[PDB]
């Protein structure tokens, strides 16, 4: 397989037009995205996003609750002093981006966790691997280092992402067990198009897979051809599967000796398909 | 650091077959900042389609999934038009069966 | 399960 996660994504954004901000922040395990919460909702609590995460009982939503609201609070606050570090306009409208998470090793522990920032989409400051000392970017960013290393924050982390983070990540994977810790493999195909010159598009599909991490390639005689193809960004169906295509122009009557590759968990071992009319 | 134009895709979720059912998206990627207008149209006039939670990948660029229900045949046009602080005038790409 | 202390920056 891949190693499993859990991991959570947050966006805040000031709005000095209304003096406030706006929250929101997004749960995945996997490719799966679980609960969510908008502080702009009115009467606003972390709402389940998968059928399997409904089971869990009021003290769940009651803490997780409180615990992402404190945080939308934090974040309101850490967008005032960044505004100052930088000495930026009180009029502007900025963004800070927060994501934390852990990976599942085979084992059972922690593979790897990460607790990272960035403030107008630059990295801004970040946990070391080790868990235990933290990098900055900048002369803003050391001030913030230099408070978190005087609060014991690492030690804070390292406790949550060793404990809470892979223990709640082994409980969803069970509770979604169905879903989560099964993979459906590719439909694969290749379609030909007329094209501009007196060259013909061969695109080449994968339909209906999961996880989304998957490589398709084309070869003529062995020899791979990326440097002319294009690739589309890998792209959701809508009902928890993906889609992604391969496409180049070849020359007319040449059409069979093109080959396109394909690999994913979910296959037994590698394919090759061609223009099969 | 520099503005990030979106990168858009429209497509169907299963192969288009006229008069079935299926479902029209949107998939817009890449950009910041992540104020964004991502409309669905219909013979250029705007679908009421439902939009995604906002997220991010792991260089920090944003992406949101537009969609809705729809029933292809063979008169109808449908597009996606993208408005973003990197965008002159709307992007609009056009819906078609092969891509 | 949501982490339960937000630092100050």
């Amino acid at each position: 397989m891949g190693p499993h996660s859990l991991s959570y994504f947050s966006t805040a954004v000031s709005r000095p037009d209304r003096g406030d901000s706006r929250f929101i922040a997004v749960g995945y395990v996997d490719d799966t995205q679980f609960v969510r919460f908008d502080s702009d909702a009115p009467n606003p609590r972390m709402e389940p996003r998968a059928p399997w995460i409904q089971q869990e009982g009021q003290e769940y939503w009651d803490r997780n609750t409180r615990n992402v609201m404190g945080s939308a609070q934090i974040n309101r606050v850490n967008l005032k002093t960044l505004r100052g570090y930088y000495n930026q306009s009180e009029a502007g409208s900025h963004t800070l981006q927060w994501m934390y998470g852990c990976y599942l090793g085979p084992d059972g522990l922690l593979l790897r966790g990460y607790d990272q920032f960035a403030y107008d989409g630059a990295d801004y400051l970040a946990l070391n691997e080790d868990l235990r000392s933290w990098t900055a970017a900048d002369m803003a960013a050391q001030i913030s280092k230099r408070k978190w290393e005087a609060a014991d924050a690492a030690e804070h982390w390292r406790s949550y992402l060793q404990g809470t983070c892979v223990e709640s990540l082994r409980r969803y994977l069970q509770m979604g067990k169905d879903t989560l810790q099964r993979a459906e493999p590719p439909k694969t195909h290749v379609t030909r198009h007329p094209s501009s010159d007196l060259g013909v598009t061969l695109r080449c599909w994968a339909l209906g897979f999961h996880p989304k991490e998957i490589s398709l390639t084309w070869q003529r005689e062995g020899q791979d051809q990326s440097q002319d193809m294009e690739l589309v960004e890998t792209r959701p169906s809508g009902d928890g599967t993906f889609q992604k295509w391969a496409a180049l122009v070849v020359p007319p009557g040449e059409e069979q000796s093109y080959t396109c590759h394909v690999q994913h968990e979910g296959l037994q071992e590698p394919l090759t398909l061609r223009w099969d009319p | 650091m520099v503005a990030r134009p979106p990168k858009v895709q429209v497509y169907s979720r299963h192969p288009a077959e006229n008069g079935k059912p299926n479902y029209l998206n949107c998939y817009v990627s890449g950009f910041h900042p992540p104020q964004i207008e991502i409309d669905l149209l219909k013979n250029g006039e705007k679908m009421n389609a439902e939009q995604s939670d906002l997220s991010f990948s792991k260089d920090w660029s944003f992406y949101l999934l537009v969609h809705t229900e729809f029933t292809p045949n063979a008169v109808d046009q449908y597009s996606c038009r993208v408005k973003h602080v990197t965008l002159d005038k709307p992007k609009i790409v056009k819906w078609d069966r092969d891509h | 399960e949501f982490e339960d202390l937000t630092f100050l920056a």
